[PDB]
């Protein structure tokens, strides 16, 4: 679930280091249209267009196991969906970490005038 | 998608539910985890699953088409499954209407401790 999620965000970068993506862009948070705007942007994509994989369990409302050791989201759980989700958290979190720097608030908080583009698919 | 989601909630309930909802109970926003703190949350709990259930098609990225005709909210879209993201979206800014005074400017930008008791199934 996105508590987890906002909490693997954090590790790599600092805590709360979230409420950024509670809406920006195209597909961080509130959107998922008209293609990416950058990197940062992406990994929201590559996240969402990571749970449709997810055969099975949802991925929002399903609580994971996992355990952060010396910097390094490792996903111990034995269960394939569940672990899976935990991936798409673990791959994301350290995403946005190095792409933090092409980060610009003016992609904060958008409509239909920035992802109105050909819709790319996942 | 959310994009379209947020602007229908916030075409029920005054002009941008992107806040009081972004992080509310226990299933409204960066959450999902433990059980419905109210109406606007036995609500948001819902929605998820809604969507959850939608196999055939991606919820968070499907893009239908909707109208906001007479202060109903019409859905346009043939295609079966995408003709179920909008139903699940337009009754979701139908629940958070009509509970808007359940609503508890203290269950807002939650934490977990609050909710890391059981994602009830559904």
């Amino acid at each position: 679930n996105l508590f987890q999620f906002a909490r693997l965000i954090d590790a790599k970068q600092e805590a709360f280091s979230f409420f950024k993506y509670i809406s920006y862009g195209c597909y961080c948070g509130w959107g998922g249209q008209g293609t990416p705007k950058d990197a940062t942007d992406r990994c929201c994509f590559v996240h969402d267009c990571c749970y449709a994989r997810v055969k099975g369990c949802n991925p929002k409302l399903v609580e994971y196991s996992y355990s952060y050791r010396t910097g390094k989201i490792v996903c111990g759980g034995d269960d394939p969906c569940l672990r899976a989700v935990c991936e798409c958290d673990r791959v994301a979190a350290i995403c946005f970490r190095e792409n933090m720097n092409t980060y610009d608030k003016k992609y904060m908080l958008y409509s239909i005038f920035d992802c109105k583009e050909e819709s790319d698919q996942c | 998608n959310f994009f379209q989601f947020a602007e229908m909630i916030v075409k029920m309930t005054g002009k941008e539910a992107v806040h009081s909802y972004a992080i509310y109970g226990c299933y409204c926003g960066w959450g999902g985890q433990g059980k419905p703190q109210d109406a606007t949350d036995r609500c948001c709990f819902v929605h998820d699953c809604c969507y959850g259930t939608v196999n055939d098609c991606n919820p968070k990225m499907a893009t239908y088409s909707y109208s906001f005709e007479n202060g109903d909210i019409v859905c346009g879209d043939n295609n079966l499954c995408l003709k179920t993201v909008c139903e699940c979206d337009r009754a979701a800014a139908i629940c958070l209407g009509q509970n808007v005074n359940t609503y508890d400017k203290n269950y807002e930008n939650y934490a977990i401790s609050h909710c890391t008791e059981e994602s009830e199934q559904c």
